[PDB]
């Protein structure tokens, strides 16, 4: 996987 | 007579108000008396600086938790790079305190604001589920400016616990009215990503929000897809202004950017709307967004008028949110009827894709049955197919009213040979249409390569009601  | 905020950076918050009309019409909601009093928003991110001088006055520990370290305190982890500033920046967009001589203001500057620290670590399915499901009878609105990788080759969505959290939230959350989940549609524009390949944005349970630049253009980072519902302003080129908000280490920033900044602004507007009518359901809120959002002056080459006269784009959904229009329409809103679900298994046999495949089916949309739908909300084409190079596929779905939704555009970087395994491509573009009649699915090879594969399942899933339509726009 989860990216900002 | 309403007095606008005096905060030092409020005049730089060009997206909240102005004589120019390139704004989200938030001051109009404030002047109607809606600033977010009594509404609770939680930022699911890398933490929240709960003692920030522009957040402390609105901070709500009941809206907060630290899932990464398993404690109640969502304070960010401080590093030299200031990696964990992202959640604080998102929070200030929603609910930065007003008229306190510090930075600017939130959209809902009297709302209560919390944060879930859940990105600063391995983001497992369980971590997501515990965050999405946090205190769902206290938190009204959840904002998520994160998701699957935007490399333009990933197909990824909530696993079982997270999906269960979505269903539990919309069903039993907020007293049974349903948790409101707001999602940033993505930063994959440069990689030609599709936000329909992201199960969080593609979910019917999330309001997926895209971005427009100050001059009304599709930002470089924007992802186009049919599941997007609406748009808020964010950053663009270096001549265009950016987003003003609270920053890590008790600072103020005027350079918050990207998809990340759009979802919190939508969450704030939804907070104002919920103050205007606390009885709104999760579906009511999506109806309000559809009816009130504004295409005007947003530039795109794919604007299309759907079957009920509403303009819709794959870059912008139904257009820019309009806070004043949202709060006005919320006040006398009649709750929508219970959601019906009509399942239509389309195929009688597998179909080779080859260079192009067209599947036509005339449906009755559960005529004669209690799940008869004459007023569509979301529609899904749940597709199971094999293909040798997935990103060479383009997939379109045409509704009986003639509205062509791009379910999947070509993804140059998607080399995968794994196909789609009952992937529920979703479109918002046929909202309020009658789904009875001929649906058309088109699958085509956009490349000159001799690609090959087979479509083995096509379930058309229709959601909606059988009552309450408006005269088309
Ligand atoms: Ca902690
Ligand atoms: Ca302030
Ligand atoms: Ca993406
Ligand atoms: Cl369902
Ligand atoms: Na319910
Ligand atoms: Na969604
Ligand atoms: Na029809």
């Amino acid at each position: 996987x989860x990216v900002k | 007579v309403y007095q606008e905020p005096t905060d030092p950076k409020f005049p730089q918050q060009w997206y909240l108000s102005g004589v120019t009309q390139r704004d989200l019409n938030v001051k109009a909601a404030w002047a109607q008396g809606y600033t977010g009093h009594g509404i609770v928003v939680s930022i699911l991110d890398d933490g929240i600086e709960k003692n920030h001088p522009d957040l402390a006055g609105n901070y709500d520990p009941g809206a907060s938790f630290d899932v990464n370290d398993q404690d109640p305190d969502p304070q960010p982890r401080y590093t030299q790079m200031n990696d964990n500033r992202h959640g604080t920046r998102c929070a200030g967009e929603v609910a930065a305190v007003a008229n306190n001589g510090v930075c600017g203001v939130g959209v809902a500057y009297n709302a209560r604001i919390g944060g879930v620290r859940m990105l600063d670590g391995e983001v497992t399915d369980a971590v997501e589920a515990r965050s999405l499901g946090l205190n769902p009878n206290h938190i009204h609105i959840y904002s998520a400016s994160w998701g699957p990788e935007d490399d333009g080759k990933t197909v990824d969505g909530p696993a079982r616990l997270a999906e269960e959290a979505f269903f539990r939230g919309v069903s039993q959350g907020r007293g049974g009215l349903g948790s409101i989940f707001v999602w940033a549609s993505g930063n994959g524009g440069r990689e030609h990503d599709s936000c329909n390949c992201d199960g969080y944005t593609n979910s019917i349970y999330t309001l997926s929000i895209s971005s427009a630049t100050q001059f009304g253009n599709v930002p470089w980072y924007s992802e186009a897809c049919s599941s997007t519902l609406a748009t808020t302003y964010s950053s663009g080129n270096q001549n265009e202004k950016q987003i003003v908000t609270t920053d890590l280490r008790q600072k103020c920033t005027e350079s918050h950017t990207g998809t990340s900044a759009s979802a919190p602004l939508a969450a704030g507007i939804i907070a104002l709307t919920l103050e205007a009518n606390k009885n709104l359901t999760w579906r009511d809120m999506q109806h309000l967004v559809v009816q009130t959002s504004k295409p005007a002056h947003l530039n795109a080459n794919d604007w299309a008028t759907n079957g009920v006269g509403r303009k819709v784009s794959h870059s912008y959904g139904y257009g820019l949110l309009d806070a004043g229009a949202m709060v006005a329409l919320a006040q006398n809103w009649t709750t929508v009827a219970p959601q019906r679900k009509c399942i239509i298994d389309i195929l009688t046999e597998p179909k080779d894709i080859g260079k192009r495949l067209e599947v036509r089916k005339t449906v009755t949309a559960c005529l004669g049955e209690p799940n008869h739908i004459t007023r569509l909300e979301h529609a899904q084409a749940r597709l199971t197919l094999s293909y040798n190079r997935r990103g060479d596929l383009a997939i379109h779905l045409v509704s009986p009213m003639g509205t062509r939704s791009t379910l999947l555009a070509a993804r140059p970087h998607d080399y995968s040979a794994d196909g789609f395994n009952d992937w529920a491509f979703m479109t918002t573009h046929s909202w309020d249409e009658d789904p009875s009649g001929e649906w058309v699915l088109e699958i085509e090879n956009t490349s000159e390569a001799n690609n090959y594969g087979t479509l083995t399942k096509f379930t058309l899933v229709l959601y909606g009601t059988a009552s309450g339509s408006l005269v088309p726009r």
